[PDB]
RNA sequence: AAUUAUUGCUCUUCAACGAGGAAUUCCUAGUAAGCGCAAGUCAUCAGCUUGCGUUGAUUACGUCCCUGCCCUUUCACAC
C-alpha cells in the first residue's frame, strides 16, 4: 500500500506519554487540511515530515 | 551572442599545481571525483536531515554538531557516515583511516555500479530508514512513528554494523563489505543486512498495531 | 571460481563468483556493457553475471551438448553472444528472449 | 555431521582445584604468598 | 619595500604564520611547495582556500608559511585559516575592498574557521 | 540433459552456529528450562524433583518446578532427530533464571541423567564445555537476549496448547526461501506460555491433545524433514 | 490515572453518545 | 657406539586459552575511547602517582510515564 506524508504542526505537550515516546499533531500533506494526533518514537520537532503506514488510527496514551 | 570575460590573462602560478587540482577550482567534488550535484534525496521526509546541498572535497570537517539537538541534520552525510566508521572500539579516533576507508569504498561502488557513489549512499540511507517502530509499555509493545534523524541515524548504524559484521572473521575487509552492503541497499536487494533489519522492525511494528 | 580483481592491484579482490564446480575455461567482458561477465564453464552452460549481484546468473544460456571453451560478442549488437563448442556448433543467443536455446 | 563427546569431570567442584608435584609445589606458592601478606600487615599494626 | 602581509593561523596548539608579498605565484609551505603538504588524504583542506576564489587571485602575490605545533591535522587547519586570511588582509591592504568584500564572503560561505579561530574551551554546566 | 556436479562424493554439510546469520535453518529454543545449582554442605549439585525435595522446601520453591529431565529428554530428541544430522537444526536452552546457553550440533548429550546432571552442573559453572577429540566448545552460556545471536532473517513461533492447530510441514512451506523458523518450546511441566512474548511473532498448535514438550519438539522437526525432503 | 484531556474526552465520547441516541 | 631419542621428524602424552555468563556500576563535547611523553614537589604515591600534549566519536540535550528527591497549598493590567 503506499505510505502517507504528514507535517508535524505542533509537538503537543503535558500528555503524559511514556519517557522516550512524543506524542504530536500531524497535517496531511496530501489533503493539506487534516490533521491526526500521532506518537513518535524519536527526536522530534516542528514542520518535519512523518511517513504513516497507516493514516486512520487515531494515537492514544502509551503511559 | 552574449559573452562575459573575467579572465584577460592565463594564469601560470611559479609554483606547478597539478591539473586535476587545477581542474577542482570549476567544481566541487568528493575526492577530486563525485559531484554533490544532479544528488537527489529520492524520498522526502528526509531531505533536511540528508544533507548534499555543500560541496566539500574531503570527509573530515572539524565542525561543531553537538552542541545543539538537531545540528547534526547539517552535517554532511559522508561524514557522518566516516564517524560511525569509527565505532567499535579498537579504532576509536582513528578518523583519516575511516576517511580512507570511505574513498576506497565510494571506488568501488563506481566501478561495480557505473554511478555516482554519492547517489548510491543516500538512496541507500534513505532505504534502510525504517519508517515505523515499537516501543514497550509496562510485555507489551505498542507500535509508534519514528523521528526521521532517529531514521537516518538507525539507518548510518545498520550499515556500518553489517559492514563489520560481514568484515569479521572473513578475507573480504571492510570497504568490500561496506561497498557490498551500499549497493545492495540501494537496490533494495533484501540480501543487506540492514534492509533485513528494518523489514524486521516494520513487520514486528505492524503487527504490534 | 571466477575472481574479479581491480586490473592493477593483485592484492584486492572486489569480487569472486562460485560460477560452477566444473572448470571455467572461459571469463569475459561485455564489450557493450560494463556490467556483464560472461562465463562458459564445464557445465557445458554459459552465464551471464552482473557485477553487482553476483550471487545468481543474471541469465544461463543451455543447449550446447559438449565443452563450450569459447564465446564471444557482436560488436554492433549488444544483445547477442556466440559460443563455440566441440561439438562444432557455435550457438547464437539473443539475451531478450528466453537464452534457453539459440535463435 | 560429526558428533564429539563432551570433556567433562563428573562430581565438579568450583571451589576445589582441578604434574601433579608441580601443583603441589604451586599450592605451596599460594600458601607462602597469603602467610608472608598476613605477616606484612601484622607486623604494620604492631609498628603503628 | 615591496607590499606584504603577515598573519597568523591556529588550531590547539599548531601555529601557522603566512606572509603574502608582491610576487609571482609561489605558494610555499615550510620551504617546500604546497603540493607536498602531508597528508595525501587532508591535502584538499589546504588546496581549498586556492580552490574557493581561483589561482588568479593567486597569480599576482607569494605566501610563504611557516608551521609550529600540533599534530598533521592541527597543522593542516592552521596552514588553510592563515592562508585565508592572509589572501583577505593582502587584498584589503594592496587591492580594492570590494576585491576583499568578495573574498571574505566566499570564505564564510563555505566555511568561518577559514577566517576566525575556533576555540573549543570548557562550558561548565 | 544436465551436467552432473564435478564431485559426487559424499561431503558433511557444515554445522550453523551464531556466526552464520543467514542460512536457512530450523532452531528450537527449550525456554523455561529448570537447570540451577545448588551447593549441599560439600558438593554441588544440580536441583532434582526426585533427590533434593528437602532443599527444595527450605529454600521455599516448589518441588514440581525443578524438572530438568524435561530439558534432557528433549535434548536426546532434538539432537538425536535426522535434521540435526542433516545440519539444518540449531538448538538454545532458555533457563528459568535467565541463562542462556548455545548447544553445538556436534555435541553427545549422555544417554544417562546422571551424566546429563553432572554435565550441566560444570557447564553453568564453568561458562563452557569443550570436547575430548578437540577442544572445540560444545556448549557455551552466551548474553541475552536470543535475538542477537538469531539469524537476521528468522520467523518465531511460540508451541501453546491454546493457539489453533496448524501442520507443520504447510507452515514450514509457506516460510520464505531464505527465511529461517525459531520455535519456543516451554520445557517445564506445568505453567502458560509468556515466556517468549517479547521475541515471537506468533503462537501456533501443533494438535488438539496435550503434547509434551519432547513430542512437540519431534512434531515440529518431523514436520519440517518432511517439507525440506530431509529423510 | 488519566491525565486531564482524557477525562474530556471520555466525557465527549459518552455524552454525546448519549444526546445523539436520545435525538 | 643411536643404549645415551647425538640429533631430526612425526605420533602419543599434560595443562590452560580463541574478547569473557548472570548480576552490577559509570558516563553527554575536545566528552567516551585510543596513543605516547615527562615529572616524583614536607601529606599521598613508585606493586605507582601526577602532569603534558596528539588523534577524537556514537547517542540524548526531551520528559515527569516509572524510580527517587524536593517544594507549595496563606502593586498596575489580566488571570
Amino acid at each position: 500500500t503506499p505510505v502517507t506524508l504528514a507535517k508535524v504542526i505542533k509537538v503537543l505537550g503535558r500528555t503524559g506519554s511514556r519517557g522516550g515516546v512524543t506524542q504530536v499533531r500531524v497535517e496531511f500533506l496530501e489533503d493539506t487540511s487534516r490533521t491526526i494526533v500521532r506518537n513518535v518514537k524519536g527526536p522530534v520537532r516542528e514542520n518535519d515530515i512523518l511517513v504513516l503506514m497507516e493514516s486512520e488510527r487515531e494515537a492514544r496514551r502509551l503511559r | 551572442d552574449f559573452e562575459v570575460v573575467e579572465e584577460f590573462t592565463p594564469v601560470v602560478l611559479a609554483t606547478p599545481i597539478p591539473e586535476e587540482v587545477q581542474q577542482a577550482q570549476t567544481e566541487i567534488k568528493l575526492f577530486n571525483k563525485w559531484s554533490f550535484e544532479e544528488v537527489e534525496v529520492k524520498d522526502a521526509s528526509l531531505v533536511d536531515y540528508v544533507q548534499v546541498r555543500q560541496p566539500i572535497f574531503v570527509a573530515h570537517t572539524a565542525g561543531r554538531y553537538a552542541n545543539k539537538r538537531f545540528r547534526k541534520a547539517q552535517c554532511p552525510i559522508i561524514e557522518r557516515l566516516t564517524n560511525s566508521l569509527m565505532m567499535n572500539g579498537r579504532n576509536n579516533g582513528k578518523k583519516l583511516k575511516a576517511v580512507r576507508i570511505i574513498k576506497h569504498t565510494l571506488d568501488i561502488i563506481n566501478v561495480l555500479t557505473d554511478q555516482n557513489p554519492i547517489q548510491v549512499v543516500v538512496d541507500a540511507i534513505t532505504n534502510t530508514g525504517p519508517r515505523e517502530d515499537t516501543t514497550r509499555v509496562g510485555a507489551r509493545r505498542q507500535a509508534v512513528d519514528v523521528s526521521p534523524l532517529r531514521r537516518v541515524n538507525q539507518a548510518i548504524a545498520l550499515l556500518t554494523i553489517g559492514a563489520r559484521e560481514a568484515a569479521f572473521r572473513n578475507i573480504k575487509t571492510i570497504a568490500e563489505t561496506l561497498a557490498e552492503e551500499l549497493i545492495n541497499a540501494a537496490k533494495g536487494s533484501s540480501t543487506s543486512y540492514a534492509i533485513k533489519k528494518k523489514d524486521e522492525l516494520e513487520r514486528v511494528a505492524k503487527s504490534n498495531r | 571460481l571466477v575472481s574479479v580483481y581491480d586490473s592493477y592491484n593483485p592484492r584486492t579482490i572486489l569480487l569472486s563468483i562460485n560460477a560452477s564446480t566444473h572448470p571455467t575455461h572461459v571469463t569475459k567482458f561485455h564489450t557493450q556493457d560494463n556490467k556483464i561477465l560472461a562465463t562458459a564453464s564445464d557445465d557445458r552452460v554459459t552465464r551471464l553475471w552482473d557485477i553487482s549481484n553476483a550471487y545468481e546468473p543474471q541469465l544461463e544460456l543451455t543447449g550446447a551438448t559438449d565443452y563450450v571453451r569459447t564465446l564471444s560478442f557482436i560488436p554492433a549488437a549488444p544483445h547477442l553472444v556466440a559460443t563455440g563448442s566441440y561439438d562444432g556448433l557455435i550457438r547464437l543467443y539473443d539475451t531478450r528472449s528466453s537464452g534457453s536455446t539459440p535463435i | 555431521i560429526p558428533t564429539h563427546a563432551p570433556k567433562y569431570e563428573e562430581n565438579f567442584n568450583p571451589d576445589k582445584k582441578s604434574d601433579r608435584t608441580r601443583s603441589e609445589i604451586n599450592k605451596m606458592k599460594a600458601q607462602l604468598k597469603k602467610e608472608r601478606k598476613f605477616t606484612m600487615k601484622e607486623i604494620r599494626k604492631d609498628a603503628k | 619595500a615591496v607590499p606584504s602581509v603577515q598573519t597568523f593561523g591556529k588550531k590547539k596548539s599548531a601555529t601557522a604564520v603566512a606572509h603574502v608579498k608582491a610576487g609571482k605565484g609561489l605558494i610555499k609551505v615550510n620551504g617546500s611547495p604546497i603540493t607536498l603538504v602531508e597528508p595525501e588524504i587532508l591535502r584538499f583542506k589546504v588546496y581549498e582556500p586556492l580552490l574557493l576564489v581561483g589561482l588568479d587571485k593567486f597569480s599576482n602575490i607569494d605566501i610563504r608559511v611557516r608551521v609550529t605545533g600540533g599534530g598533521h591535522v592541527s597543522q593542516v587547519y592552521a596552514i588553510r585559516q592563515a592562508i585565508a586570511k592572509g589572501l583577505v588582509a593582502y587584498h584589503q591592504k594592496y587591492v580594492d575592498e570590494q576585491s576583499k568584500n568578495e573574498l571574505k564572503k566566499a570564505f564564510t560561505s563555505y566555511d568561518r574557521t577559514l577566517l576566525i579561530a575556533d576555540s573549543r574551551r570548557p562550558e561548565p554546566k | 540433459q544436465k551436467a552432473l556436479p564435478a564431485s559426487l562424493v559424499p561431503q558433511a554439510p557444515p554445522v550453523l552456529t551464531s556466526k552464520d546469520k543467514i542460512t536457512k535453518r530450523m532452531i528450537v529454543v527449550l525456554a523455561m528450562a529448570s537447570l540451577e545449582t545448588h551447593k549441599i554442605s560439600d558438593k554441588y549439585v544440580l536441583l532434582n524433583c526426585d533427590d533434593h525435595q528437602g532443599l527444595l522446601k527450605k529454600m521455599g520453591r516448589d518441588i514440581s518446578e525443578a524438572r530438568p529431565d524435561i530439558t534432557h529428554q528433549c535434548l536426546l530428541t532434538l539432537l538425536d532427530s535426522p535434521i540435526n544430522k542433516a545440519g539444518k537444526l540449531q538448538v538454545y536452552i532458555q533457563t528459568s533464571r535467565g541463562i542462556l546457553i548455545e548447544v553445538n550440533p556436534t555435541v553427545r548429550i549422555p544417554r544417562t541423567f546422571k551424566r546429563f546432571s553432572g554435565l550441566m552442573v560444570q557447564l553453568l559453572h564453568k561458562l563452557s564445555i569443550r570436547s575430548v577429540n578437540s577442544e572445540e566448545k560444545l556448549l557455551k552460556v552466551i548474553k541475552n537476549p536470543i535475538t542477537d545471536h538469531l539469524p537476521t532473517k528468522c520467523r518465531k513461533v511460540t508451541l501453546s496448547f491454546d493457539a489453533p492447530v496448524i501442520r507443520v510441514q504447510d507452515y514450514i512451506e509457506k516460510l520464505d526461501d531464505d527465511e529461517s523458523i525459531c520455535v519456543f518450546v516451554g520445557a517445564m511441566a506445568r505453567g502458560k506460555d509468556n515466556f517468549a512474548d517479547e521475541y515471537v511473532d506468533e503462537k501456533v498448535g501443533l494438535s488438539n491433545y496435550p503434547l509434551s514438550a519432547s513430542v512437540a519438539c519431534s512434531k515440529f522437526c518431523h514436520g519440517a524433514e518432511d517439507a525440506w525432503n530431509i529423510l | 490515572s488519566l491525565k486531564a484531556g482524557e477525562r474530556l474526552m471520555e466525557a465527549l465520547d459518552l455524552g454525546i453518545a448519549e444526546i445523539e441516541g436520545l435525538e
